[PDB]
């Protein structure tokens, strides 16, 4: 949408900010939900162009086929390569929901 | 315990809570915008894994993660207004 | 049963959440076939009336589009007289990440916002773009007519 240049540009706040030191699951149901299943998120898998999550399984069927688009905003998705395994969200999930 | 999630919410660079996480795409490593963008401004390694950006412009590998911070925002209920309002004193001290 | 697994969360989500002036739901306990309601949208000449569909989910929804028509004779540019709607998402741009309630609301613009120029029912089309006056009217009296 804007320029990269505008995108990542930092406010004068920004430039001098310093680190902000270190309830119920149910709240985040959007949040952890899988687009295709709406189910919660198995083996994330993540579009590198969007950071669109989806299960392993779902994006993998969806894409075969398919079109070669995400599910969720329609962008391209050139390759095997646009997509990656997201482990540190599965274990926030994990985190989250203990089995 | 807001405690027990630290290690999936915070920054490895200035260890603070992500703020405005932004991920570096390659590798899926999250980190502050402040503190990746700062990071770039001299490295193409990846902070965390040392993952090589490929582009000249390191800033083409970057996306804001959303989803993310709507997560840390309900997990640390505060956090939002708090950084609206370190934000408020910088610029009241500073216009 | 992934089919039905995904039919039943959708449903689960309207009953929380449902589509502003649309319902769904299925048909006498078949879960692959439901029925939907879509009330007439207030800014459009459809206001008032009251419109039925029919949904079918294939196999393998959501990664197959369901079949969507109305039931409710209907005076649009885009349905026909068998109830057939040309909406995108319906067939050439369905994604497995739209859902029932996604297509109702898309449903309810198209009745406020018609597409002339890809249509059904030419004769419909034509009128659309050089008299809105008379497409308004005709409208208003299908409205009246079909959608008690
Ligand atoms: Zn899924
Ligand atoms: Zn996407
Ligand atoms: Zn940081
Ligand atoms: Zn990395």
């Amino acid at each position: 949408t804007q320029p990269l240049s505008k995108t990542w540009e930092l406010s004068l706040y920004e430039l001098q900010r310093t680190p902000q030191e270190a309830v119920s699951p149910r709240s985040l149901h959007s949040e952890l939900m899988c687009p295709i299943c709406l189910d919660m998120l198995k083996n994330t898998m993540t579009t590198k162009e969007c950071l669109h999550r989806f299960c392993a399984d779902c994006i993998i069927t969806a894409l075969r086929s398919g079109n070669k688009e995400c599910p969720t905003c329609r962008k391209k998705l050139v390759s095997k390569r646009s997509l990656r395994p997201d482990p540190n969200f599965d274990a926030l999930i994990s985190k989250i929901y203990p089995s | 315990l807001v405690k027990d999630f630290n290690p999936y919410i915070t920054c490895y660079i200035c260890k603070g809570y992500l703020i405005k996480p932004t991920t570096v795409t390659e590798c899926l490593h999250t980190f502050c915008k402040t503190c990746i963008v700062q990071h770039f401004e001299d490295s193409n390694d990846c902070p965390r894994c040392g993952n090589q950006v490929h582009e000249t412009n390191p800033l083409e590998m970057l996306r804001l993660d959303n989803t993310l911070e709507e997560i840390i925002f309900k997990l640390v209920p505060g956090l939002r207004e708090q950084e609206l309002e370190r934000e408020s004193e910088f610029w009241k001290k500073n216009k | 049963g992934s089919a039905l697994k995904r039919i039943n969360k959708e449903l689960s989500d309207l009953a929380r959440d449902p589509p502003a002036q649309c319902s769904a739901g299925p048909v006498g306990d078949d879960m692959f076939h439901w029925q939907a309601t879509i009330m007439g949208p207030n800014d459009s000449p459809y206001q008032g009336g009251v419109f039925f569909l029919t949904i079918h989910f294939p196999t393998d929804y959501p990664f197959k589009p369901p079949k969507v028509a109305f039931t409710t004779r209907i005076y649009h540019p885009n349905i026909n007289s068998n109830g057939s709607i040309c909406l995108d998402i319906l067939r050439s741009q369905w994604s497995p990440a739209l859902t029932i309630s996604k297509v109702l609301l898309s449903i309810c613009s198209l009745l406020c916002d018609p597409n002339p120029d890809d249509p059904l029912v030419p004769e419909i089309a034509r009128i659309y773009k050089t008299d809105r006056d008379k497409y308004n009217r005709i409208s208003r009296e299908w409205t009246q007519k079909y959608a008690m």
